[PDB]
């Protein structure tokens, strides 16, 4: 009876005969047969296929996320929110560390920051580096930076999203559309990625 | 004494191959050719049995112990 | 009982998309059901 | 948010040239420097947060109605215990009335 599979007192039967939608199925599945039939012989083969399709969200990777109405430049010291001004130890040491990441010209006054689910992270077994890479080839018109994967519990892994000027750049003719709008409709493309 | 000395022991070894099955200690999930993962030296024939092969079944559980032992801890945490 | 001293010690690690909670469920429910040697014991007390 | 000096109302927040700059219902106008630089914000799992069940773990020695365990506690060597599991991973608390707490909390 548990979402994604009611299978209780007549539904089935309901979803069948009322010609209901896909997007009203309670007990949708599907079997994949794969391709090669020697890996079918063997299950390690299938069960690593079988956890290479999971559909795993952003969103789900994260324990919280902050929206901050803040642009970043390398040398100007610009203003940073009080509880997480200490970002900036681990902010040099990404520029030091990848000297063809430089931050845009148009980056615009926001930011979000997202404070990763290590747990989640573990379970999943979703490195840092494949997120930032998976983020980068989807959103070209942010500019992202990232803490250092630790191994140590007690710090966290922070990802930085900062929105560029061609985020609004998109579709700014409509003007029904504050900048504040654009930015929470990014936040949510960001994290259903 | 025996009996629960090798329960102990196998449990162990069930708990850290069932972990590390399609999970991945370098990251991800296994990449498997030649019947052996690139990222790490886990064999295919290893994660299902412990008793034919016992030394290889030694080694590679030496390779990953703390490992696993520090996610062990982080994941019953918070 | 000696899946619950598991859970004590922390040593269930669940596997990809199942959370600890639904992977003790299902061991429970796994470790709680009757064998097939259930009917020795009621076979021997009756004359079929 | 931030309340206004005059007439202790919710001030509204706009974007003007890279500023956050509140205005007022009586004219008042003031521009935020550091602590309001929080457009929205999001926390996930928090049916399962420590915050949650800081006052029910603090309590938890002295509910009758928990389940204990045959342990020795390490600081008053009680050698009883009160075990929870709280969330949806299942974490084992064991604490005791004197104060002692499993994960060093
Ligand atoms: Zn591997
Ligand atoms: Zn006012
Ligand atoms: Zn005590």
């Amino acid at each position: 009876v548990a979402g994604g599979t009611n299978k209780s007192g007549i539904v089935r039967p309901q979803e069948i005969f009322s010609a209901k939608p896909v997007e009203a199925e309670q007990s949708s599945e599907m079997l994949l047969r794969l391709k090669n039939p020697e890996v079918e012989t063997n299950k390690t083969y299938a069960q690593e296929i079988a956890n290479s399709i999971e559909l795993i969200t952003f969103e789900r990777l994260i324990l919280q996320w902050h929206l901050l109405y803040e642009t970043y430049s390398s040398t100007k010291k610009n203003v940073m929110y009080p509880d997480f001004a200490s970002d900036v130890e681990w902010m040099t040491d990404f520029l030091e560390n990848h000297p063809l990441l430089q931050p845009p010209e148009d980056i615009a006054n926001w930011c979000i920051r997202l404070e990763l689910n290590k747990t989640t992270m573990i379970l999943k077994s979703i490195s840092l580096e494949s997120i930032i890479n998976s983020l980068r080839a989807k959103h070209p018109n942010t500019y992202i930076m990232h803490s250092v994967e630790n191994t140590a519990s007690g710090i966290p892994i922070i990802i930085r999203i900062y929105l560029r000027e061609s985020a609004f750049r998109r579709s700014t003719n409509t003007r029904m559309a504050t900048d504040e709008k654009i930015a929470v409709n990014v936040v949510d493309k960001l994290l259903n990625s | 004494k025996k009996v629960q000395t090798a329960l102990k022991a196998s449990l162990e070894f069930n708990t850290f191959y069932a972990f590390y099955e399609s999970r991945c200690p370098k990251g991800g999930l296994h990449d498997f050719q030649d019947k052996k993962c690139v990222k790490c030296g886990l064999f295919t024939y290893i994660i299902y049995d412990h008793l034919s092969q016992p030394e290889l079944v030694h080694d590679y559980y030496n390779n990953y112990k703390d490992q696993y032992d520090k996610e062990k801890m982080s994941i019953r945490s918070i | 009982e000696e899946i619950n001293n598991r859970l004590l010690h922390g040593d269930i690690m669940p596997p990809i998309g199942l959370t600890t909670h639904d992977f003790y469920e299902k061991l429970q429910l796994n470790a709680l059901k009757f064998p097939d040697r259930i009917l020795k014991p009621i076979m021997n007390s009756i004359n079929p | 948010m931030k309340i206004c000096k005059a007439c202790s109302s919710c001030m509204v927040r706009t974007y003007v040239d890279g500023n956050i700059i509140f205005r007022c219902s009586c004219g008042e106008s003031v521009q935020g420097d550091s602590q309001n630089l929080l457009v929205s914000s999001k926390v996930y799992h928090t049916g399962e947060m420590e915050d949650k069940y800081k006052i029910f773990i603090k309590n938890a020695p002295f509910d009758p109605t928990n389940c204990q365990i045959k342990k020795d506690c390490p600081n008053c060597h009680l050698d009883y215990l009160t075990q929870i599991c709280i969330g949806s991973q299942k974490i084992i608390i064991l604490v005791c009335r004197c104060g002692y707490m499993s994960n060093r909390g």
